[PDB]
């Protein structure tokens, strides 16, 4: 149980880029002296009379194992004792060979993993391997979580040729007393929980790998933890023993220029729907609230300096987009097509695409829209506009001779400069009612807005602002259009009450919007149900109290101070206690005698 | 410009029988999307042009699927299961893949029948043509099957190029034949040098070339 | 229904200018792409010219480009083709065709318009002259010659419509003077020379020319 030399590992499924030569020369560089891939072995092309010897040094795959369309005789992983399957080739697999052979039905023959013990998570599957010898005898369940061979082998059982090459049993032959793997079929010959493959001993630091963590030359279930619970003060305090871990590894410290996840781990990125930041010494992983951020170009610009308008051709390239660096320009022709071009008509539905946009720092000019859409919908989510757009005209937000009912741009919160043009809407009400000099950042803009639908017929119509709208106007007619509430506002609606003495969920009230209360919080009959966020606010806890805490259950092998555990019973009034320091899988009750 | 080939130009056909065009591009016609924007007109006599098939097998509303079309990059074929005498006309195939659009020069379907022989007639010019300097010889072939036919001039024997014309009727509605004129133009000058003039006709309808001759 | 219907064709000297329009009913023009294909007397169709239904584009084909413009008013729906400069080779009748399928994701045309027909020559306005062509089987046939006329068309009957079975007259050819020249002939009865009179009957509107022509044996 020691450090082994790591590498990346490779996610390129059956891609292929160059010769045979240069694909096998990439690999032979890749898994060099590797005894631990941290992602996949994706072993792929490798054609007849190639040396692959350099895999006999892997022990561990962390990803998925994939052995495909290769026609060399021998793969030797006869040291590979563990594939971890943390990811899944083809959406179920840990290990996949399949179509190891060329026209001729020649190829792979020799697959002596003779080592391969242990398939912690993921699905096994042999396709079109017709040349491949005795890999058939194996049984998969000693290994599989829920020539002839020789006679020696148990069952028949074997990876190749020699005696060497017989399958070794861990699982399937061990006592029925043995919690996992063993040495032998007694109950003394049982191994750790923890161990992964086989075991050397009794111990954790017997095992031959572990199951989940390795901390030094001992296996453990979890990592030392980097926060602690505090009995005195029922909080958490940091742990200054605390370690992240590393693939398999607890470390002290992530190797560079490594970031750490919510989960405590090391990686050398975070993922797609997350950003770093470094708060505090430490660069975390924190997942992106909303969609994370991404800067496109606008029409004319970039790519798109010769493209007339938003269109079928382009659209799909505003995909996730959430700030647009130039303009935004919707024409006719984007409706009608171009026959000459061969560009189809653009699919309504997928203007919707848009509503990830938060920001234009041109211009928006919108000439033309579908006709069966009763509001500019897609930009829902448009918060501003710069209008810094300095070379096509005076107007940063045109709305010109469009069908729509209602503008609906709920969250428009400023034109920083450029002038406003809403004209020639005839079915469009409700652009009277904002004030358009509150959304104005440059000395002078102005509006022009005629010709839409006339003011009085709106209102005698009922076109207006919502009863729970203030008076700074709205969007449309319903109480999510409204500029600002009347007084308080649930999300982004604007409602007549929160849930303080009635209704579910149960809420308090925080700058005028309603905030729901802690699921441990109790619900009052006609009387409020919490003061504030969280399991510490309530009135009364649903279930159980742990010090200021209405909590779920009581507190129950969680780490604490001076590398001890913390358990707790609960009284007769749901109340969680200590249990005796001497009851260390837990207790019923106080004392000695809560742990028989 | 792509070029579009299509074979035969002129196709004959029996109704009730099959036909076949054939259209070869000088380009691969399939677009960047994917699309093979082949396509096949039709032009019946005095009508205007009509889409026939789109995306090479696509047939246009109210083309009946006696109609089809297939092939692939440079290579095409329409195909009439059964030829109806309604669809007799002239078929285009179009190319909309590559700028400029180009259509093949058209191939021309009629209706196919039996051989029959010209009737052959030959005209001197009249005396109040000549008196104004020129002379006008037509000869006539009427009502004849297949539309191919050899006129040739003979001027005291010796064969004339270059100083004739000739006209060919649309196919009859009723008989399906077809009528020729070939018209030798002369100067009233060249006209009186020469004592025979000669129309020769060689047509499938007749064992051996018939010639029909006058003396001035 | 959706119509298209066009006018403006006419005859004109090289370097001189014609507008041809095509007024659309029965659909919401704006809507559509329009196209002009042409077809020269001895041609196949050729690709002209093309507008956006909107105006935002235009597209020509080179050998026209600079000469022609294309343009529409949506207004009155309808289609023009500005030509000018016209050369020889511009001779052809003139269709518009509308895109039916919007941004040519199917095909290119469904509704095409009934034509209208441009000659460009030299040449100037001329009634035909109008000789016999004189019979002598059995049958016989007779004619007449419509000679050095300018421009098409010219019309011909025999006895007024009396006679129709058996007459052929035949496309126009353009002669190297650039006027046209065709006859018309009917076959007959032998027996019916010395006591049947025979009269063609040419009409050429464009010079207001009227003829009528006894055809006598010789
Ligand atoms: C719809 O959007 C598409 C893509 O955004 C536009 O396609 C782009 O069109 C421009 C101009 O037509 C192309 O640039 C041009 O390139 C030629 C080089 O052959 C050059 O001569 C021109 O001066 C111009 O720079 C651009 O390549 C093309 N991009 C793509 C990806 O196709 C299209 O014009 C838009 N159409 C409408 C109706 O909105
Ligand atoms: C343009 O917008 C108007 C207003 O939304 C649409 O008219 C409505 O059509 C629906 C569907 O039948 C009716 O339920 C409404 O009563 C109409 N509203 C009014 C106030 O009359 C119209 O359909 C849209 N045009 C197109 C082509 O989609
Ligand atoms: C708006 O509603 C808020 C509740 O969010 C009101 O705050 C209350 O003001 C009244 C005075 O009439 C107090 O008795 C309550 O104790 C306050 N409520 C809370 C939750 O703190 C506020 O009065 C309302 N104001 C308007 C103008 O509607
Ligand atoms: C857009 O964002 C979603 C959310 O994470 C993601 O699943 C998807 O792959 C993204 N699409 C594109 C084209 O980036």
């Amino acid at each position: 149980l020691e450090e082994k030399k790591v590498c990346q590992g490779t996610s390129n499924k059956l891609t292929q880029l160059g010769t045979f030569e240069d694909h096998f020369l990439s690999l032979q560089r890749m898994f060099n002296n590797c005894e631990v891939v941290l992602g996949n072995l994706e072993i792929t092309y490798v054609q007849r009379n190639y040396d692959l010897s350099f895999l006999k040094t892997i022990q561990e795959v962390a990803g998925y194992v994939l052995i495909a369309l290769n026609t060399v005789e021998r793969i030797p992983l006869e040291n590979l004792q563990i594939i971890r399957g943390n990811m899944y080739y083809e959406n179920s697999y840990a290990l996949a060979v399949l179509s190891n052979y060329d026209a001729n039905k020649t190829g792979l023959k020799e697959l002596p993993m003779r080592n391969l013990q242990e398939i912690l998570h993921g699905a096994v599957r042999f396709s079109n391997n017709p040349a491949l010898c005795n890999v058939e005898s194996i049984q998969w369940r000693d290994i599989v979580s829920s020539q002839k061979c020789d006679p020696s082998c148990p069952n028949g059982s074997c990876w190749g040729a020699g005696e060497e090459n017989c399958q070794k049993l861990t699982k399937i032959i061990c006592a029925q007393q043995c919690s996992g793997r063993c040495r032998g079929k007694s109950p003394s010959d049982c191994c750790h929980n923890q161990c992964a493959a086989g075991c050397t001993g009794p111990r954790e630091s017997d095992c031959l790998v572990c199951r989940k963590f390795r901390d030094e030359a001992t296996c453990k279930d979890t990592c030392p933890p980097l926060m602690l619970y505090n009995p005195t003060t029922y909080q958490m305090d940091v742990n200054p023993e605390g370690k992240y871990s590393f693939g398999a590894t607890c470390v002290k410290k992530c190797p560079r220029n490594y970031v750490v996840t919510d989960h405590g781990s090391c990686v050398r990125a975070c993922g797609a729907d997350s950003y770093e930041m470094e708060e505090d010494g430490v660069r975390k992983c924190k997942k992106c609230e909303g969609p994370c951020r991404k800067v496109c170009n606008g029409i004319g610009i970039g790519e798109f300096k010769d493209s007339l308008s938003i269109n079928a051709t382009n659209i799909k390239h505003f995909k996730n987009c959430t700030s647009i660096s130039g303009d935004l320009h919707i024409l006719p022709v984007a409706f009608r097509g171009d026959s000459f071009t061969h560009t189809p008509p653009l699919d309504p539905q997928e203007l919707d695409i848009l509503k990830t946009v938060k920001e234009i720092t041109g211009f928006l000019l919108i000439q033309a829209w579908p006709e069966n859409r009763t509001d500019l919908h897609a930009f829902e989510n448009l918060e501003i506009i710069r209008g810094r757009t300095k070379q096509h005209g005076q107007f940063s937000l045109a709305v010109v001779s469009l069908n729509i009912t209602s503008l609906g741009l709920r969250s428009l919160k400023e034109i920083s400069d450029g002038d406003v043009i809403i004209s020639g809407n005839k079915n469009l009400c409700y652009a009277n009612t904002i004030n358009w000099k509150k959304l104005f950042g440059t000395s002078g803009q102005k509006t022009k807005i005629i010709s839409n639908r006339g003011e009085n017929s709106c209102k005698a119509t009922g076109q207006v602002c919502h009863a729970l709208c203030s008076p700074e106007g709205c969007w449309g007619p319903e109480p999510r259009d409204c500029v600002s509430c009347r007084n308080v506002s649930r999300g982004r609606e604007c409602v007549d009450k929160c849930n303080l003495l009635e209704g579910e969920p149960r809420e308090f009230v925080e700058n005028s919007e309603c905030i729901q209360c802690h699921p441990e919080c109790l619900p009052q009959a006609m009387n409020i149900t919490c003061t504030g966020r969280g399991p510490d606010n309530c009135i009364q806890c649903a279930h159980y109290i742990d010090g200021p805490h209405c909590v779920k259950t009581c507190p129950a092998g969680v780490m604490g101070e001076n590398n001890t555990l913390v358990w707790k019973y609960a009284d007769a009034g749901h109340v969680c206690h200590l249990c005796h320091p001497n009851c260390t899988y837990g207790c019923t009750g106080p004392g000695l005698e809560g742990c028989p | 410009d792509i070029v579009m080939t299509q074979t035969p130009l002129s196709l004959p056909v029996t109704p009730g029988e099959p036909a076949s065009i054939s259209c070869r591009s000088n380009q691969d016609l399939t677009h960047s999307n994917g699309n093979t924007y082949l396509e096949w007109y039709l032009q019946k006599p005095g009508q205007s042009p009509r889409l026939l098939i789109y995306k090479v097998s696509n047939r246009f509303s109210g083309v009946p699927d006696r109609f089809s079309g297939s092939g692939a990059g440079t290579d095409f074929t329409l195909r009439i299961s059964r030829v109806e005498a309604e669809d007799v006309g002239v078929y285009y195939c179009m190319q909309g893949t590559h700028w400029p659009w180009t259509f093949g020069q058209g191939t021309k379907v009629d209706i196919k029948r039996t051989v029959a022989a010209p009737s052959v007639f030959i005209f001197p010019p009249s005396d109040e043509q000549l008196k104004s300097g020129t002379a006008s010889v037509v000869c006539l072939l009427n009502n004849f099957y297949p539309r191919e036919a050899k006129v040739q001039w003979k001027v005291d024997n010796a064969l004339n190029s270059g100083n004739s014309q000739e006209s060919v009727t649309e196919q009859d509605s009723k008989d399906s034949t077809y009528s020729l004129s070939s018209t030798l133009t002369l100067s009233k000058a060249d006209y009186e040098k020469h004592k025979v003039y000669a129309c020769e006709v060689t047509h499938q309808g007749l064992s051996s070339p018939v010639t029909k001759s006058f003396n001035r | 229904e959706v119509q298209l219907v066009e006018s403006g064709g006419g005859v004109v000297q090289p370097g001189g200018s014609l507008r041809l329009s095509c007024a659309a009913s029965g659909f919401t023009f704006s809507d559509y792409d329009m196209s002009w294909i042409r077809q020269a007397p001895g041609k196949g169709l050729e690709w002209v010219s093309g507008i956006l239904g909107g105006s935002e584009r235009s597209y020509y084909r080179d050998s026209v480009k600079g000469r022609f413009t294309i343009s529409r008013d949506n207004s009155r729906k309808t289609l023009y083709l500005q030509m000018n400069s016209l050369r020889a080779e511009d001779t052809a009748v003139y269709y518009c065709a509308r895109h039916g399928s919007p941004g040519y994701t199917l095909y290119a045309w469904d509704y095409w318009g009934q034509g209208t027909t441009v000659t460009v020559s030299s040449a100037s306005t001329k009634g035909p002259s109008v000789f016999p062509l004189a019979p002598s089987g059995g049958t016989a046939a007779l004619g007449c010659l419509v000679k050095d006329y300018f421009p098409e068309p010219v019309t011909v009957s025999w006895n007024s419509g009396a006679l129709t079975s058996g007459v052929h007259t035949f496309p126009a050819v353009l002669q190297s003077s650039g006027l046209y020249s065709l006859s018309s002939v009917v076959t007959v009865p032998s027996s019916s020379l010395g006591t049947q009179t025979y009269i063609c009957n040419v009409n050429h509107k464009p010079s207001n020319t009227k003829v009528d022509k006894k055809a006598e044996p010789k």
